[PDB]
RNA sequence: GUGCUCGCUUCGGCAGCACAUAUACUAAAAUUGGAACGAUACAGAGAAGAUUAGCAUGGCCCCUGCGCAAGGAUGACACGCAAAUUCGUGAAGCGUU
RNA sequence: CGGCCUCCGAACGGUAAGAGCCUAGCAUGUAGAACUGGUUACCU
């Protein structure tokens, strides 16, 4: 069993008053994964938002580093696959029913030994955010995620507890979206779960700078650079990432052009610096000249 | 581990619950002051007004029946008043049925 | 309905029990089923104690139904009473019953024996029940803990599962000789060869536990 | 040490010393007053009882023999450290007497702040009032002035008013607090008062003979107010060297008289710290908080 | 800030999960090292004894 | 992972522990005794 | 919604005051998955020539029992190289420095 | 003036043990559900 001071969970999920009431329930449900005994804490999202419920135990919360109920990453905030994948990881924790149960006992065995402030293992060696996974991030609460369910009834027409109907009466969505049916065991192990293919797909198409063909062509324009911008600002943005060759500033056109002494360092600086370098509020368009 | 007092966190919550504002909660080490949090226009507009108390509200409350003589057999509806602005049936309508006969069978 | 939950929760459709708290199978079981539905003191004392107090609360059923009277519900109170030995069966399952059951038979030879003094006969209508009701009162003081204990086993049992990880059974009556050959040839494993070795490759223990056993058959044969 | 003193059912408001320096006083919610003695383990001898309501502000008389305790029952009560009995019930206030003071070394006499919308004077022989300022509103605490011939108040208005005993009008009124005042204190010296309100700001002001007609002189920041409202209470220490208070920010805030500097913001507490005591020997420090229990600083 | 608050025990509710679970035991702890004297030798005839 | 499995052996018993009275060899004899 | 304003103030309303202060695993569902020792059929019982009593040990095997008692074929299961760190003589023949 | 009047009934150990097989039940009643479209110019 375990025994938890308080749930663990998303921004999202807590809600939005700045007080809020909850309740606990020791040794309550079975956690979807852990398969063992856990304690249970209820809360009321929001006003005329439906109770949620931490869904998985806090160690088997701890060894993947996510939220017990929204089941998200904690910092970014992606499906569990998404961050994997940003991160590089490769997360080998057992299927079958009495290699799973043997895991879960040793590495229960071992979080006991923590301090209880990090995950546990290479959710600490792989902790450094990819700005793949800072740019898939979810900026603001989704707060759609709190509202009740679909009303069968309703869907009938059947829900006649008039305004009350205990889900939203609403349209059900077509049941061929792949963002339908998505089981809590591989969202939980990221083995075939559609929203990830479809972030996945997203970060993709995400605008990115492209690579040139000659190895020759170590010129790199940056395209809409403004007229506050100094080439000693253009090479504190492209000086210690490497070395720079040279630096024209042309301010007939509001650009830039560094040629670099190494091409990795300004490829590296190039693609970091796609359409994020930041300096000065100037958006600008890193790409390999002509 | 904190210990605070009773009425007061209830007030605070039920202000936000049902005003929208409320005054933030934070205790931070660096001086804040009471600032209403959540929709703050709102608070500013309403003078920062509790539902527990009092206040000017001209609000059209929603028409209710009252029927609270118990001597009819079939007439007391008492505390169990229905509203009379209320429906009388809960349903989808022709294209909404349409469409979740096709969900379903699409399922 | 809660012993049928029971019965049915343990999968046993087989069996029924009806109204008046007789288990009845419904088919001829084989024995994978005569094993499998056997039950316990616990299920056994509980329907007993059910099924005599249906006769009580049915008597009186029935003086309130019109059927019988108040002199004839009163009467057939001190029958049941009385005769608990005959009517439940509830001796099978806790025999300790029987101190309760003659005390009910010594009350009624007194009773009976001052009720018929004079013109009074040896006749059915005699209920002053309050003896042996107060008897079987203070049976139940007693067996409330009892069967809670029992049914609160039987419970856990039925809904976590039987626990035989840990068990750890003590040594009986059975088990003195086969117990004292195991630690017997665990302290001479133990004792020589492991500790006086220097036969160094593979002390060969499973062969000196050989000459052990031939040692002692040779003494028995002198 | 740190001698934390635990005991307290619910909120402890109030907690003072013996002005001997000898016993220990503290009371809030649990409608009892607990008494400690303040040396050797910090032990609890007496439990003093009676009073319906939350005790509001339990004050000495400047020698130690009787009590003095403001109750929200409509109530004040004067008592005998001798016994701990009742000797007054101070009635007829017509709403939460929150704020008591005996008259310091002029005759037997008290003044109560009250959620009435009056300041009352009481002498404690004649069981009847005296005088009685209703200006409008709550008054939320009341000192004396050393004379016992003007009375300082504090409420919801924010203009710190001064009575006089004698033409029982509106003596000196003193403006600059943008909220609510909370506390006032006045020093032994008999000049400078301390005044605590929620608005985050303390002041320091003196009652004389003559005064700058504009007497705010001493400004420290710090305390902080939030959705309890609680009430909040400041002292001088027994020589006017340093200013303590408390806040709902779990941190004890010592201050000093001469640089203005923050010379503490404590933490160790779970809860509002509602109450400060210096020692009036020693430098020793007692909070009471609202987590149910005290504290037994040493600096 | 958050109220915590325990649910209610029904009284009359039997336990919940299946207990007895059986898996077999972790790994121990790190071994420690064998801080032993040198070893001596065993010539022939000893074996032979 | 607690058991509502119980026995009929565990119930409470000797539930006081003796101590060795005065007379009988309390540790304070025998850390006196020659 | 209840009462009182020495409220308008008629006995229509309006107002003010007081009193009263936050239920709920929201579902009649809709899902989704596994067992019945039941058939079905196969299957088919330790030791040693034969016939048979048992008590144990081991553990990702259970079942009946309140059970730390007892029972379940001695409850079942438990055997084809159950080979592990590691060699050297004696002679001969052939080709080599 | 004598009196002396036990007990009492049920279970187990005989009706093999097994793999497949397939369908009720019996359990679940959840978690989640989506977001766009930037480009070249001077001296031989
Ligand atoms: O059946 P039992 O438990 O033994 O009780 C009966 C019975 O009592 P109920 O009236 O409650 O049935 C008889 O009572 P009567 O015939 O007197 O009315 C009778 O007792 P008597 O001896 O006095 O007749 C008889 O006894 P027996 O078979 O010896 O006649 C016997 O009571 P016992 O316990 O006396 O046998
Ligand atoms: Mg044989
Ligand atoms: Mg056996
Ligand atoms: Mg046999
Ligand atoms: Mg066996
Ligand atoms: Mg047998």
């Amino acid at each position: 069993w375990e025994d938890a001071d308080f749930p663990i969970l998303c921004q999202t999920c807590l809600g939005e008053n700045p007080y809020i009431r909850m309740t606990k329930e020791k040794y309550g449900k079975e956690c979807k994964i852990c398969a063992r005994p856990f304690t249970v804490f209820r809360w009321c999202p929001g006003v005329r938002m439906r109770f949620k419920k931490t869904e998985v135990c806090q160690t088997c919360s701890k060894l993947k580093n996510v939220c017990q109920t929204c089941l998200l990453d904690l910092e970014y905030g992606l499906p569990i696959q998404v961050r994997d994948a940003g991160l590089s990881f490769k997360d080998d924790m057992p299927k079958s029913d009495v290699n799973k149960e043997y895991y879960t006992q040793n590495m229960e065995r071992e979080i006991s030994n923590s301090d209880g402030t990090r995950p546990v293992g290479m959710l600490g060696k792989a902790t450094s955010t990819s700005d793949m996974l800072l740019k898939l991030a979810r900026t603001t609460p989704y707060y759609k995620r709190n509202r009740p369910h679909i009303c069968s009834f309703w869907v009938k027409g059947e829900c006649k507890r008039g305004e009350e109907c205990p889900y939203r009466h609403e349209k059900p969505t077509d049941p061929d979206d792949p963002l339908a049916d998505q089981n809590i065991k591989d969202r939980y192990y990221g083995i075939n779960d559609p929203v990830a293919d479809k972030l996945l797909k997203r970060a993709s198409t995400m605008p990115r700078l492209d690579p040139p063909e000659d190895k020759t062509i170590t010129t790199l324009y940056v395209g809409g650079l403004g007229d506050t911008i100094t080439e000693t600002d253009l090479r504190n943005h492209f000086y210690q990432f490497g070395e720079i060759r040279t630096i024209t500033v042309v301010q007939r056109q509001q650009c830039a052009f560094i040629q670099f002494a190494t091409r990795q360092a300004a490829e590296v600086a190039a693609e970091k610096s796609f359409n994020k370098l930041i300096v000065n509020g100037r958006r600008l368009n890193v790409k390999w000249g002509r | 581990p904190a210990h605070i007092n009773d009425f007061m966190f209830e007030q605070q919550r039920r202000t936000f619950a049902t005003y929208g504002y409320a005054l933030d909660p934070s205790l931070d080490n660096h001086q804040v002051s009471a600032k209403y949090i959540g929709s703050v226009e709102e608070a500013e507009k309403n003078q920062g007004l509790t539902v527990f108390e009092t206040g000017q509200k001209k609000t059209e409350k929603r028409k209710k029946f009252k029927e609270n003589d118990a001597s009819n057999i079939d007439g007391f509806l008492g505390p169990w008043a229905k509203y009379v602005d209320e429906k009388d049936v809960a349903k989808p309508s022709e294209e909404e049925q349409k469409e979740l006969d096709e969900i379903t069978a699409k399922r | 309905n809660m012993l049928n939950l029971l019965i049915h929760r343990k999968n046993l459709n087989y069996l029924h029990l009806d109204y008046n708290f007789n288990l009845k199978p419904v088919k001829t079981l084989t024995t994978k089923e005569r094993k499998k539905s056997r039950f316990g003191n616990a299920f056994h004392l509980c329907r007993e104690v059910l099924r005599l107090t249906k006769l009580v609360v049915d008597s009186h059923v029935q003086y309130r139904l019109g059927n019988v009277d108040a002199f004839q519900l009163a009467d057939g109170l001190q029958y049941i009473f009385a005769h608990v030995g005959q009517l439940t069966g509830m001796y099978r399952y806790k025999y300790k019953l029987m101190r309760q059951i003659r005390m009910c038979k010594d009350l009624k030879h007194l009773i009976y024996y001052r009720f018929n003094t004079g013109p009074v006969g040896k006749g059915p209508g005699c209920g002053f029940w309050a003896a042996g009701w107060r008897v079987w009162l203070f049976f139940m003081r007693g067996i409330t803990p009892l069967l809670e204990r029992w049914l609160g086993n039987l419970l856990a049992r039925q809904f976590e599962g039987r626990h035989s990880k840990g068990v750890a059974k003590t040594v009986t009556k059975q088990r003195v000789e086969s117990h004292f050959d195991l630690e017997l040839r665990a302290a001479v494993m133990h004792d020589i060869l492991d500790m006086m070795p220097e036969g160094i490759k593979q002390n060969k223990a499973r062969t000196i536990l050989q000459h052990l056993s031939e040692a002692w058959r040779c003494w028995k044969a002198n | 040490p740190i001698m934390l003193l635990s005991g307290h059912e619910g909120e402890v408001y109030c907690c003072k010393f013996h002005p001997n320096g000898s016993t220990l006083a503290s009371a809030g919610f649990d409608r009892l007053i607990l008494l400690w003695n303040v040396y050797g383990d910090c032990d609890n001898y007496a439990t003093l009882k009676g009073h319906s309501g939350a005790v509001m502000e339990l004050h000495y008389n400047t020698d130690g023999s009787m009590l003095f305790s403001a109750s929200t029952d409509k109530t004040v009560a004067v008592w005998d450290s001798e016994t701990g009995e009742r000797v007054k019930r101070l009635k007829g206030h017509t709403s939460f007497v929150n704020s008591c003071y005996p008259a310091r070394r002029g005759p037997q006499l008290v003044c109560t702040g009250s959620d009435d919308g009056t300041v009352k004077l009481w002498d404690i022989r004649k069981k009847a009032a005296i005088q009685t300022f209703q200006n409008t509103y709550q008054v939320l605490a009341v000192t004396f002035n050393d004379t016992s011939d003007q009375i300082i108040s504090g409420g919801i208005d924010n203009d710190i008013k001064v009575w006089d005993l004698r033409q029982n009008k509106l003596t000196y009124t003193m403006r600059g607090h943008a909220d609510s005042v909370t506390g006032l204190s006045l020093s032994s010296e008999g000049s400078y008062l301390l005044s605590n309100a929620m608005d985050n700001t303390v002041r320091v002001w003196d009652v004389r003979p003559f005064a700058p007609k504009e007497r705010c002189v001493k400004i420290f920041q710090g305390n902080v107010h939030n959705f309890e409202k609680n009430l909040l209470r400041c002292s001088w220490s027994p020589d006017g060297s340093k200013i303590a208070a408390g806040s709902a920010d779990r941190f004890v805030y010592v201050w000093d008289t001469t640089s203005r500097r923050i010379l503490y913001k404590l933490p160790g507490h779970a809860g509002s710290i509602n109450e400060v005591a210096f020692h009036p020997d020693e430098p020793i420090i007692i909070s009471a908080s609202s987590d149910k229990r005290l504290y037994m600083g040493e600096i | 800030v958050i109220r915590m608050v325990e649910m209610q025990k029904d009284p009359m509710e039997p336990p919940r999960f299946k207990i007895n679970k059986k898996i077999p035991r972790g790994p121990p702890s790190p071994p420690a090292p064998v801080m032993h004297s040198p070893s001596r030798k065993m010539t022939v005839k000893e074996q032979q004894e | 992972q607690l058991s509502k499995q119980y026995s009929s052996r565990d119930l409470p018993s000797h539930t006081k522990i003796k101590y060795r009275q005065t007379t009988q060899d309390a540790p304070e004899e025998v850390r006196n005794r020659d």
